[PDB]
Formats: C-alpha cells, sequence, structure tokens
C-alpha cells in the first residue's frame, strides 16, 4: 500500500 | 451538542493523479478502506476525486473511531503526500 510512502 | 463521527482527510491525491491511470483512484480507495477498517465500523467511506486539495470523508459508527482515527492519520505520509486528518466541521462540503 501508500501508507507512510515519503517522497 | 455534535458528537463528530465524520473524519475530514486531505491532501491524498491529487485530481490529475487519475487523469493518466484508471486504477489509481480505486486502489487509494481501497488503501484507505483497508486502514481506517482498523479503528472502527465504517459506516460511509468518500473520496472526491476531483477535489483539488485531495479530500477524503470517512464516516464511523461512533464518535471515538474518528478519533482514534483522526490521531493515527493526521500528519502520516501516504504516497508521498503528508495528509491531514481533521473532525468534520459539520458545515463543509467537497
Amino acid at each position: 500500500n501508500r501508507w507512510d510512502e515519503t517522497p | 451538542m455534535r458528537h463528530e463521527r465524520v473524519v475530514i482527510i486531505k491532501n491524498m491525491f491529487h485530481p490529475m493523479d487519475f487523469e493518466d491511470d484508471p486504477l489509481v483512484l480505486n486502489e487509494i480507495r481501497e488503501d484507505l478502506r483497508v486502514e481506517c477498517s482498523k479503528f472502527g465500523q465504517i459506516r460511509k467511506l468518500l473520496l472526491f476525486d476531483r477535489h483539488p486539495d485531495g479530500v477524503a470523508s470517512v464516516s464511523f459508527r461512533d464518535p471515538e473511531e474518528a478519533d482514534y482515527c483522526i490521531q493515527t492519520l493526521d500528519g502520516r505520509w501516504f504516497g508521498g503526500r503528508q495528509i491531514t486528518a481533521q473532525a468534520w466541521d459539520g458545515t463543509t462540503d467537497y
């Protein structure tokens, strides 16, 4: 999933 | 009174994200539903997929569930964006 993905 | 059960989440996306991939919207919707299910019974989940601020609303069964959700999601990172989460003001529409 995209949770907690930083730049 | 009002005991707020609705959480407004912002900066989850930009509508241009869905311009060139027709699958991203449903993937984000499911990502949010899976995560928010840990916070409480979801009564309604909406993505305002054309709102420039990347807004979603998640209604819960109990105000404590909305509190837990806000506590956990506000300032969290999602897909490279830092999101906000706040109790609905009861007036603003999206």
